[PDB]
């Protein structure tokens, strides 16, 4: 609470953590320094940081006509062809002094349909993460853990 | 528990049903089955062969009406299942009868075999959740408001005359012939 | 069908040029990643990756072990398991093998699972990655609509996990189409009245899904009106709460019942001429039973000095505790309380005498003291049991006279109670 | 197939049917549709208009999809996919026989039921197998 994140200190998160996930690896390409330039998306960098009501922002990584198109969009969507890969916030202060990527949460989104994209991430990781830290260590831990398995269910048979 | 109860009045010539709480059942039409006597040749005709309700008295000309019912007693109850099935059909509630308890009108002296059947059709078939028979004149008098009285009815396959005294219908004095309006 | 499994080769890489991004402030892959790299083991645990079908995920955790001030040394395992000093990292293959002449990051789905506890690490990623994600996916255009609950409810499943409510607080469901018209009245400002629908108020469909919705709240508030527990089962403390939590709950339910938009679909049934569905929202629920109850039981329920039983240690704070705690509970007398409920009651209140003098015993070290304190502290024990008797059988005649007030049977009511503290006094 | 694959599929087959005909069907009672179909005959051109409104099975598809949808609306199969607990498996098996006597009201092909009851015997056998 003592000072406010530039759009700056997560802009080199993003130019140095987007080749590894969204490129093959090397130097934040063209598409990338256009997105990370762009005015809507400082204002973007400038509400996930210092404005406690903005929990997301989204880095997706379209595809239209073989053409690169990066985005940076704090509302979360989905495209087709859309590689998405988000920033999320733990906490509500996000320091630049600290690291600051030790303090959110990055996530992918490929361009598999979210009924297999969703189902892959929270059936294949939030269940042995959950299941395995309750079944070591409230009330109703167990029958949300049914939940979980339920909602797993859900989206298997919204994919097959 | 339910929605509504629908209250289905049968009748050996007219059928009238709709929801209970209504002032005027929305939905009368014929107590007969009519399906085609001709032959279909031409495509793109009548499709469907069992005929009930409006179409059925529309093309009347190529239906061979009957009547599944006669003196209040039922003799065919496959065509009383679709006309019951009609009358849940999009054309006349457009509901489910699953849903919906069922009040059941019918004429005095008839044979068991005809609750025991209707009850069966009824709870197995349509699977409503709450069944229930009575007579008619009870009924009449609960609409005139008053509550001793007769009551003269003669529909289209019955007619009879039943003494109510305060809601207790006397079974003793129920005389019943068969010579109505069919 | 791949032919081509990928070598362990640019999955290192990837190790070593993107997983430090994400387990430092930058920087670059050290030593002990290396090390950890070249584990017989790790190697072996993405050999598994990178081959079996059916294994999906694998974790990469960063453990900082202190006193080396503390050292960062990777841990490799495909089970995936929350640490506590640790930034745990899970990644999952989106093919059953990876085909490494494509990027290999965008056939791993990369899912930080950082040292914040799982409650809120799955609270995070479902309502900022799931929820406006595959909403959003919905919104484009079925398992979708019970899906899309389970992802509310399940993620508040996790409130509910974390502040133990106890009680199932269930909202009343209207029909949408009435939510938007209150939504037309709404931009406006106007009352939405019950003539708004016009025509169709007096139409069949229409009143037989307003019963239906309706029928389903009559449903929604039994679930949890009607709803009992053993009286015995789990503390003293837990019994208690649990009927204040009951209070407050009902209390909750006849806030939903209040609400003008529920009394404005009562309003159609009741325009409509349908009795059925009004009546029964007041008599089918037994909702204002249970609030009558809940009234009858809300002073009793309310400041109970249960904390003055809690913290006392002292033997003398616990006679004074005891004494007021059923001085507190005498006004059982006007508001009907069951037999075998205060006998259960009692035993509860044994158990949790008990237990504080379980650990009380604990603390005290007396089989070291001499026989001057010790006693000095056995005639204390024997002061606290002499308070339960006569105190308790105050209270015996205090329930004798309230059954002789109530005047209603010849139960065989069972006043031989072998509460938790004889156990010891013998 | 009413043979193999899992019953799940066949239900939620004939689901995606009543929406897929549905929306179809609005389609072409659009004015739109409805004003070419005028315009054909008034050019007398019998040929679209009769094999517009004869050769596609749609008017019998609706009809059979929607004699099929009570016993296909609301199948309780979930339950049986849902808990580990044998008897919650149990009570599963009889909510969906229960839900399967519906058969009474729906003119479904008893063969295709037949091979209904198989696939859920396969979702028996893999529940029990899972558990
Ligand atoms: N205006 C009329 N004059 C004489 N008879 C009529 C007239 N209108 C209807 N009916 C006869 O009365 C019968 C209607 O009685 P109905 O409603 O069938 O009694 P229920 O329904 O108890 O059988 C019809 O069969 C018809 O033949």
């Amino acid at each position: 609470v003592q000072n406010v994140a530039d759009v700056s200190v997560l802009q080199k998160h993003l130019r140095k953590l987007v080749p590894l996930l969204l490129e093959d690896g090397g130097e934040a390409p063209a598409a990338l320094e256009a997105a990370l330039e762009e005015k809507s998306a400082l204002e973007q960098m400038r509400k996930f940081l210092s404005d406690p009501q903005v929990h997301t922002v989204l880095v997706e990584r379209s595809t239209l006509k073989e053409f690169i198109s990066y985005n940076i969009n704090i509302d979360i969507h989905y495209g087709v062809k859309s590689n998405s890969l988000a920033f999320i916030k733990r906490t509500p202060v996000i320091d630049a002094d600290k690291p600051v990527s030790s303090q959110l949460r990055v996530l992918t989104l490929s361009e598999d349909s979210p009924y297999e994209t969703l189902h892959s991430f929270i059936s294949n990781a939030v269940a042995p993460f959950f299941k395995s830290y309750i079944r070591e260590s409230d009330k109703m831990a167990p029958s949300v853990e049914k939940k979980i398995a339920e909602l797993e269910m859900g989206l298997l048979h919204l994919q097959q | 528990i339910a929605n509504q109860p629908v209250v289905i009045d049968n009748g050996s010539g007219v059928i009238k049903a709709g929801f209970a709480g209504d002032q005027i059942p929305k939905y009368c039409f014929p107590n007969y089955v009519g399906r085609p006597k001709h032959v279909r040749v031409m495509a793109g005709a009548l499709e469907g062969d069992i005929f009930i309700g409006p179409k059925a008295e529309e093309h009347r000309g190529l239906l061979s009406i009957r009547y599944p019912m006669e003196h209040g007693i039922v003799k065919d109850w496959n065509d009383m299942e679709r006309i019951w099935q009609y009358v849940y059909s999009k054309d006349q509630l457009q509901t489910f009868s699953e849903e919906h308890p069922v009040l059941l009108t019918e004429a005095p002296l008839n044979p068991r075999k005809n609750r025991e059947r209707a009850a069966e059709v009824f709870f197995e078939t349509f699977n409503v959740p709450a069944l229930f028979i009575s007579m008619q004149a009870v009924l009449s008098l609960y609409a005139t408001g008053r509550t001793t009285g007769v009551v003269l009815d003669s529909g289209d396959g019955v007619t009879h005359a039943v003494p109510i005294y305060e809601g207790f219908a006397m079974p003793h004095s129920i005389m019943r012939i068969d010579i109505a309006g069919r | 069908a791949v032919q081509n499994v990928a070598d362990v080769s640019v999955l290192q890489k990837h190790l070593r040029k993107l997983v430090p991004l994400l387990l430092e402030d930058g920087g670059e892959a050290p030593a002990a990643l290396e090390a950890a790299l070249e584990e017989k083991s790790a190697l072996e645990q993405m050999r598994k990756f990178l081959s079996d079908p059916q294994v999906h995920t694998v974790l990469v955790e960063r453990s900082t072990l202190k006193e080396d001030k503390e050292f960062i040394s990777y841990n490799i395992n495909i089970d995936i398991h929350y640490g506590v000093k640790s930034n745990s990292l899970a990644f999952i293959k989106r093919t059953p093998v990876i085909d490494a002449d494509k990027p290999v990051s965008s056939q791993l789905r990369v899912l930080t699972l950082s040292e914040d506890s799982p409650y809120e690490t799955l609270h995070s990623f479902i309502s900022n990655a799931v929820a406006p994600f595959f909403k959003s996916y919905i919104r484009e255009s079925k398992m979708a609509p019970s899906v899309e609950k389970k992802i509310a409810e399940l993620e508040m499943g996790l409130l509910h996990l974390q502040q133990n409510i106890e009680i199932p607080e269930i909202s009343l469901p209207i029909h949408p189409m009435i939510t938007n018209v209150a939504k037309q009245c709404y931009e406006r400002g106007e009352k939405p009245k019950v003539t708004d629908f016009g025509d169709k108020v007096e139409d069949p469909t229409f009143l037989n899904q307003l019963q239906s919705g309706v029928n389903r709240w009559i449903r929604e508030i039994q679930k949890v009106t009607k709803l009992d527990r053993d009286p015995a089962s789990g503390t003293a403390l837990q019994e208690i709460s649990f009927w204040l939590n009951l209070e407050r709950a009902l209390y909750r339910i006849q806030e939903k019942r209040e609400s003008p938009e529920v009394l404005l679909t009562l309003d159609i049934l009741k325009h409509g001429k349908r009795f059925h569905a009004t009546v029964s929202f007041d008599t089918d629920t037994g909702l204002k039973q249970a609030l009558e109850t809940v009234n009858d039981y809300n002073p009793l329920m309310k400041d109970f000095p249960l904390n003055d039983l809690l913290s006392a240690t002292e033997l003398d704070k616990i006679r004074q505790a005891l004494v007021a705690i059923f001085t507190h509970l005498r006004k059982i007398r006007n508001t009907k309380y069951p037999i075998q409920r205060a006998l259960r009651l009692v035993e509860a209140i044994s158990r949790d005498l008990s237990s504080q003098l379980l650990k009380v015993l604990g603390t005290r070290k007396l089989m070291h003291v001499a026989y001057e304190e010790f006693e000095k502290v056995m005639v204390a024990c024997f002061e606290v049991f002499q308070t339960w008797d006569d105190e308790y059988e105050k209270l015996q005649v205090l329930l004798r006279d309230i059954v002789k007030r109530k005047r209603e049977e010849n139960l065989k009511m069972v006043w031989r109670i072998n509460p938790a503290h004889r156990k010891l006094q013998a």
